[PDB]
Order: structure tokens, then C-alpha cells, then sequence
RNA sequence: CCCCGGCGCGCCGGGCCCGGGUCUUCCCGGAGUCGGGUUGCUUGGGAAUGCAGCCCAAAGCGGGUGGUAAACUCCAUCUAA
RNA sequence: UCAGUAACGGCGAGUGAACAGGGAAGAGCCCAGCGCCGAAUCCCCGCCCCGCGGCGGGGCGCGGGAAAUGUGGCGUACGGA
């Protein structure tokens, strides 16, 4: 029976939920699991980076977050081909790579390509047999100053241009913002019918000649 | 070559494809329920299908009795609320392909199923062909393409539902359309929707 | 704490808080919402008007990003530039004026609600209202659009 | 009883950061360290620093 | 002018510049080949026709052809497939035709 | 102090005779399946979310999806059996 | 987290997801088909030497089979030859 006054509240009680309970007891004891393998993978991978391959700069869909970058899945074939690596030897230098991605822009197809080149610049290569050097492999000088990157590798940081304060001028104070708006709106929400009742004002001026 | 035999059994409402599904729908329908054919009646879907013309591949004929399912009850008489009085239209949840391939997982209980196809059918019966492995062969022991067919996982797929034609009949995929199996499957589904996550802290 | 409830001066009175004449049976009233429209309908008049019935058009596949659009009044919209801003357009004199991107604080609509403080200013957003606009006009300022 | 009594408490990170700090300050004052009973009639200083 | 970048109207979005790049192989799929058509065609040519196009063209050659349209949506299904069917099932008449026209 | 295993380095007898870039000529796909009707169950899925029985039964610049049934025309998106 | 939301429902009781986003983990591939290759492939038995307690390696057999109703290598939608 309800009260005086209160919520209209809906509990979703009304199954057998004392048989399908799950408690978070061992998620101290799964932290800890989680923690030692993490760090036998980061012994088993000895120099490699311990976050793993690097992944490339990604926008998100979805008007909400169309304005942050992320971390994708990996570099598209078309940013391999770019960049000059054959997309089977890729995913032997920590190279991530997905062949689903497309590429619309190019202002996003030019940053991971600078970072191809800004990984492959930073890429410490060990010689296949060891004792005998190889061609395209970084010299001993640097095999003995390379160390195992902890986190993520080369992290994507969201920047913003600093503009600087301008002066106003009178065309940015004759621009009628809501109007424009509301206009764009206008002439987008009718554009359909009003080209539809233009072709019949030239469907039917033109029977009046025959 | 096989494309001919393929593009050939897409006619079937032709003159030779109909008499030939007719002579073979008639001579199958004389001899016995589940039988073993000496080599497979359609060689190209029997590839498409995973066939090797190999030694160790079997292949069984099988025919099941068309129409749905009858509520095994009493006379009539299943009682409950009138939501549940149906026995007549009533229809089975797992398509006659599927029954077919595990009569034949249960007839031959070594071997394991791969896949099966449709051989022919009339108004009582519906005739399917099973692809059945021989697993502890050396031809397929020792071929390293198809040795994960040996592996103790997958016994008796047909009885747990991985053969294509049970795959097909779980519902599952990814899209807008298999929302009610995201997970392992939909009871995997159902125990993570109708389950309490009942954090330490809350 | 039990010690502190009210269950341990309970002890000892026959009915424990809930009546001799009409005792504490299970359910007389129906369980939940029942009788939302026969003996309960007082209630569901006097404290939840408008609870029975449909209105409007239904929307089968709602999603709730393309709608998403977070708004900052005027009145605070100088709050998200730092301070050293304010007042280094307060201290100009080439009446330089600092762009105020809203879109990058986290905001798509400007609604106008405050007062502002007289200097200009360029504010970049996605949706503009005409009184947010009248009001940064009428201290002489821009309002920038950005796709 | 049942195992999904409510067992664990969450506090505030400020609140238990001004519990420490109260929780320090009270531990330089050499009333309330006599009253919780150490024997501390002969200590120099009460911040007790060491090399 | 000044013109500004919009959420909304009829060019709405940010602007970038639209790369162009060879279409991925997936698309390419369905398109005949030089050699599929002749597999199509030379077992149309052993098969022949179905018993109910051979009523759709007899429906056909007395040029009834709403009711020749009818008849194979509700013989096949979706009007996309029947009309698709019909304009193929209407070319091969007129190849019957241009065939023994000499 | 015993045993197991891994990670290691030599040696033998074997394998394997191998790649990428630019042109040129070629080739490219899974059917009683998809799909439609209808029936029953199931789903939040509502002019049918999914599945299944019965009937019809395909195409290949085709096919499916783009959360309201239908026709027309555009585009996006993958490439099922 | 979206979310007790969109939606379902004598639109009553009640039921009720998904997308996006932040995280743990992170890995891809393989056939049929279409072609190319003297079937270039596989299983079994007899003998030799070793290995031998997860039945293998190498050599011989005008030894037997499977297989042209199609075995092996290249190759699979990210195109490939
Ligand atoms: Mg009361
Ligand atoms: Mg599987
Ligand atoms: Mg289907
Ligand atoms: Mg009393
Ligand atoms: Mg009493
Ligand atoms: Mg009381
Ligand atoms: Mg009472
Ligand atoms: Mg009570
Ligand atoms: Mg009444
Ligand atoms: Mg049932
Ligand atoms: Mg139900
Ligand atoms: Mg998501
Ligand atoms: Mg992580
Ligand atoms: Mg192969
Ligand atoms: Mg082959």
C-alpha cells in the first residue's frame, strides 16, 4: 500500500533473483591476478613496449564525441602503404593494424602518418642473429641504451590551437548568427518541396507553348 | 567444372533437374531411414562444404519425417492456462537439417559431424547428407589442416550446436537484429541482463 | 546499529508498534502499485496526476547522442577562460578581444541569462540564442559559428 | 544471514585526509598522548625526531 | 560574404578535404564476368525455363502486362526481383524473336 | 641433498630454395539458400527482433542492412547462405 | 556508464534492451570456388638402422591400396594470379 506521499518506484525483484546474486568478494584477489600476469607479460616481452603495439589517432562518430581523439584498433592499409611498410611485416615492430578502417579525410590520413614516421623513428630494432649485425637494425651503441617503455606508447594527448585575441571587425559584427541559423534551418528543412513546386511551375509553364 | 554442377542445381524447378531430384527422392525413399553412401551425390556442395575426396571422410544418408512438432501429451489435455493449450501448429526450435545430423552424430557416435546438404525431400520426408570425420585416422590424425577436428572440444558439435545448420538456428550474430544474443549465447545473455552486480562498496 | 534502532524498546508490547485491533497481516492493500485505478485512486489523483494513460508520438530507436547538446548561460560563460584573460582585455587598449571557444569547454548552445561585463568578445559555438546574441552585440562582441 | 550484507564503508578522500590531519595534530599535544595512556613522562620533545 | 562553417542546413558538418582512394575489393563482388555469363547462359541453354516462366511469357507475348507483373511478385516475392525478372523475361523474347524473324 | 621443467649454447642428419616496387595481361566466390506469403513460439523490437513448420522461389553494376507498411529516386554501409 | 532509458504492456500489474564513451585483455586467420602446375598428394604392409614409458626420423620394396566423381603447393575478398 502506498503512503501519503512518494515515488511511483518499479523494483525489479520479481524473479528468483537470491539464486542469480554475484558478489565482488574476489575482486581484490583479482586485481592482484591481473597485476602478476601483467607483469610475467612484461617480463616475457623483454625490451618491447609493455602497453603493446602502438595504436594510431583516431575522431570518434557520434556528434557527442566528435570532437575528442582516441586510440584506434589499428593503421590502415592505405597509412601502411603511405608510410612504406608492408602490412605482413607490420605486426612484427609492435605495429597494430586493422584492415576495416577506411580513410575519408586526409587530415587524419597525414597524422598517422607522421606517426608511423614518429614510431618508426623511435623504433630501437635488435639484429635478427644476434651475433652477427644486419642492415636495417639499430647499432649496439643503442641495443645496450634500450630499455622496455612503460604505459602506453607515444600517448594521444588532445591539444587545442591557441589563438590569440584578435580585433573585431564590422563584417564578424554585421553577422546575424540566430538568423543565420535559423535560416540554414529554414532553407534545409523546405529544400525538398521547393524544388519539387519549381518543377511543376516549369512543368506546367511549359504546356502553355505546345 | 564444379561451377557448372553449381549453377546447374539453382534450375531446380527445371525438366532435368526435376526428374533427376525425383528419380533420387524416389530411390532413396526405399531404402533405409539412415544409411551409409559410398561416395558423396553432390561432390561440389560436398567441397563447399569441407570434402575432401580424402580417406577418413564419410558420408551418410539420412531422411527425416517432415511436419512440426505434436505435443507429447495425453489425449488432450495439457494442463495449464489457456496461453499453453496449443499442441497442434506448434513448430521445433531447431531446423530438420539439424535433427538429421544428429541422428547421425547418435547412429555413429565416433565420428564427428562437419556439415550436411539437401539431397531431396517429398510430402513425408525430407532426405539430408552428412559429412561425418573419421577423427583417429592417420589421413586426418597427421594433415595438420584439419586436426583441430580431433581435439576433445568438439564432440558431438551437433549435439551442442556448432554445425553450420545449428548455428543457424541459435539466433546468433552481430547486428541490430541478434541483440538478444550478445555474449556467449542467449542464456549467457539472459544470466548477465537477469544478474545483480553486487559491488563491495555498492 | 541495531542498538540504535527501533526494534529493542519493542520488546515487551504485545502488538510491537503495529496494533491490537488491526493487526500487521501481509499484503491488505495488494502488492506494489496494485489498485492504481480502484482504492487506490486517491492516492494516484492526490500525489501522481497524469500517471494513466499515452500522449504523444513514440520514437522506436532513440539514441541519445545525436540530441546532445549542453548549454552555458552568459552569466558564467566568462568563467571559462582563465582570470588573467579578463582581465589582461580589461587592461587593453587595441581593443584586441579574446575569443571565448565554448565548443572546447564542453558546450554546444550559448543561452544569454546574465549580465556581462562591458569589454568585447568573441565567442565561438556551435548554436547561438538571439537574446545570447543580443546581449554580446549590445556590449559589442562576435558571435562565431563553428560546425 | 546472508552474504550480501552490506560490508564495506567508502569515505570521502577529503574526509579521510582531514582525519589524518586531525589524527596529527593530536599526536604533538602532551595531554591527549598521556590520556591514551603511553608512558611518556620522560620524553624530551614530543615530536620525537631521530637522526 | 562572410559564410561560417554550420551544425545544421543543408552543407552541415566540419570540413575537411575528402581523400579519394581505389573502392575495396568487397563491393566488387555480384558484377557478371566474361566467363560467369557464359556459364549462366550455357546452362539456360541445357535447363531451359521454369513452368512459371513459361506462363510469364506466354503472359507476356499478348502484352498483358500489369497482370504479367502480378503474376511474378506474387510468384517471387519482392516487385524489385519481378520487375527485374520481367525486363530479362522480356528480352529473351525478343530474342526469340529476332531469331526467328530470319 | 634428490627429481621434474623451462629458458641457453655448440654439433649432426634433415628440411626450405623463397622477397618486395613499378607497369602489362588476366580471374574473382558458398541456393530449396536469401527473399515473400502464412502459421506457432520468443523478443523492448512496436504493419512481424529472432527462430521454426508449410507453400512460392530468385538475382549478380547483384544481395542484405540504414528501428513505420508501400512506390520512385538518390546516397551510406558491409559481401550472408 | 548509457538505464530503470528507448520500447513492450487488460499501455494495468508490471516488464525492458542497444549505440556511443571510459576501462581488463588484445592476434589473427583458413578453405571451397576461379587458374596453374606430367597426382607434383595421402594411407597400409614387408625388410635396414636408430629413437625407443605422448609410436616417430631416415632408407629400401616392377609391395598393396585411396584418389582424376579431384589429392598436394600458390592462393580467399585486406584483392589475388
Ligand atoms: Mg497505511
Ligand atoms: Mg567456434
Ligand atoms: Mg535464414
Ligand atoms: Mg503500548
Ligand atoms: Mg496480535
Ligand atoms: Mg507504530
Ligand atoms: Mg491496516
Ligand atoms: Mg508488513
Ligand atoms: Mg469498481
Ligand atoms: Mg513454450
Ligand atoms: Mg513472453
Ligand atoms: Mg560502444
Ligand atoms: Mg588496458
Ligand atoms: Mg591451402
Ligand atoms: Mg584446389
Amino acid at each position: 500500500a502506498p503512503s501519503r506521499n512518494g515515488m511511483i518506484l518499479k523494483p525489479h525483484f520479481h524473479k528468483d533473483w537470491q539464486r542469480r546474486v554475484a558478489t565482488w568478494f574476489n575482486q581484490p584477489a583479482r586485481k592482484i591476478r591481473r597485476r602478476k600476469a601483467r607483469q610475467a607479460r612484461a617480463r616475457r616481452i623483454a625490451p618491447r613496449p609493455a602497453a603493446g603495439p602502438i595504436r594510431p589517432i583516431v575522431r570518434c562518430p557520434t556528434v557527442r564525441y566528435h570532437t575528442k581523439v582516441r586510440a584506434g584498433r589499428g593503421f590502415s592499409l592505405e597509412e601502411l602503404r603511405v608510410a612504406g611498410i608492408h602490412k605482413k611485416v607490420a605486426r612484427t615492430i609492435g605495429i597494430s593494424v586493422d584492415p576495416r578502417r577506411r580513410n575519408k579525410s586526409t587530415e587524419s590520413l597525414q597524422a598517422n602518418v607522421q606517426r608511423l614516421k614518429e614510431y618508426r623513428s623511435k623504433l630501437v630494432l635488435f639484429p635478427r642473429k644476434p651475433s652477427a649485425p644486419k642492415k636495417g637494425d639499430s647499432s649496439a651503441e643503442e641495443l645496450k641504451l634500450a630499455t622496455q617503455l612503460t604505459g602506453p606508447v607515444m600517448p594521444i594527448r588532445n591539444v587545442f590551437k591557441k589563438e590569440k585575441a584578435r580585433v573585431i571587425t564590422e563584417e564578424e559584427k554585421n553577422f546575424k548568427a540566430f538568423a543565420s541559423l535559423r535560416m540554414a534551418r529554414a532553407n534545409a528543412r523546405l529544400f525538398g518541396i521547393r524544388a519539387k513546386r519549381a518543377k511543376e511551375a516549369a512543368e506546367q509553364d511549359v504546356e502553355k507553348k505546345k | 567444372g564444379y561451377k557448372y554442377i553449381q549453377e546447374l542445381w539453382r534450375k531446380k524447378q527445371s525438366d532435368v533437374m526435376r526428374f533427376l531430384l525425383r528419380v533420387r527422392c524416389w530411390q532413396y525413399r526405399q531404402l533405409s531411414a539412415l544409411h551409409r553412401a559410398p561416395r558423396p551425390t553432390r561432390p561440389d556442395k560436398a567441397r563447399r562444404l569441407g570434402y575432401k575426396a580424402k580417406q577418413g571422410y564419410v558420408i551418410y544418408r539420412i531422411r527425416v519425417r517432415r511436419g512440426g512438432r505434436k505435443r507429447p501429451v495425453p489425449k488432450g489435455a495439457t494442463y495449464g492456462k489457456p496461453v499453453h493449450h496449443g499442441v497442434n501448429q506448434l513448430k521445433f526450435a531447431r531446423s530438420l537439417q539439424s535433427v538429421a545430423e544428429e541422428r547421425a552424430g547418435r547412429h555413429c557416435g565416433a565420428l564427428r559431424v562437419l556439415n550436411s546438404y539437401w539431397v531431396g525431400e517429398d510430402s513425408t520426408y525430407k532426405f539430408f547428407e552428412v559429412i561425418l570425420i573419421d577423427p583417429f585416422h592417420k589421413a586426418i590424425r597427421r594433415n595438420p589442416d584439419t586436426q583441430w577436428i580431433t581435439k576433445p572440444v568438439h564432440k558431438h558439435r551437433e549435439m551442442r550446436g556448432l554445425t553450420s545448420a545449428g548455428r543457424k538456428s541459435r539466433g546468433l550474430g552481430k547486428g541490430h537484429k541478434f541483440h538478444h544474443t550478445i555474449g556467449g549465447s542467449r542464456r549467457a545473455a539472459w544470466r548477465r541482463r537477469n544478474t545483480l552486480q553486487l559491488h563491495r562498496y555498492r | 546499529p541495531s542498538r540504535l534502532r527501533k526494534t529493542r524498546k519493542l520488546r515487551g508490547h504485545v502488538s510491537h508498534g503495529h496494533g491490537r485491533i488491526g493487526k500487521h497481516r501481509k499484503h491488505p492493500g495488494g502488492r506494489g502499485n496494485a489498485g492504481g485505478m480502484h482504492h487506490h485512486r486517491i492516492n494516484f489523483d492526490k500525489y501522481h496526476p497524469g500517471y494513466f494513460g499515452k500522449v504523444g508520438m513514440r520514437h522506436y530507436h532513440l539514441k541519445r547522442n545525436q540530441s546532445f547538446c549542453p548549454t552555458v548561460n552568459l552569466d558564467k560563460l566568462w568563467t571559462l577562460v582563465s582570470e588573467q584573460t579578463r582581465v589582461n582585455a580589461a587592461k587593453n587598449k587595441t581593443g584586441a578581444a579574446p575569443i571565448i571557444d565554448v565548443v572546447r569547454s564542453g558546450y554546444y548552445k550559448v543561452l544569454g541569462k546574465g549580465k556581462l561585463p562591458k569589454q568585447p568578445v568573441i565567442v565561438k559555438a556551435k548554436f547561438f540564442s538571439r537574446r545570447a546574441e543580443e546581449k554580446i552585440k549590445g556590449v559589442g562582441g562576435a558571435c562565431v559559428l563553428v560546425a | 544471514t546472508k552474504t550480501w550484507r552490506r560490508w564495506h564503508r567508502r569515505v570521502n578522500t577529503t574526509q579521510k585526509r582531514y582525519a589524518i590531519c586531525s589524527a596529527l595534530a593530536a599526536s604533538a599535544l602532551p595531554a591527549l598522548v598521556m590520556s591514551k595512556g603511553h608512558r611518556i613522562e620522560e620524553v624530551p620533545e614530543l615530536p620525537l625526531v631521530v637522526e | 560574404a562572410l559564410r561560417y562553417p554550420m551544425a545544421v542546413g543543408l552543407n552541415k558538418g566540419h570540413k575537411v578535404t575528402k581523400n579519394v582512394s581505389k573502392p575495396r575489393h568487397s563491393r566488387r563482388r555480384g558484377r557478371l564476368t566474361k566467363h560467369t555469363k557464359f556459364v549462366r547462359d550455357m546452362i539456360r541453354e541445357v535447363c531451359g525455363f521454369a513452368p512459371y516462366e513459361r506462363r510469364a511469357m506466354e503472359l507476356l507475348k499478348v502484352s498483358k502486362d500489369k497482370r504479367a507483373l502480378k503474376f511474378i511478385k506474387k510468384r517471387v516475392g519482392t516487385h524489385i526481383r519481378a520487375k527485374r525478372k520481367r525486363e530479362e523475361l522480356s528480352s529473351v523474347l525478343a530474342a526469340m524473336r529476332k531469331a526467328a524473324a530470319k
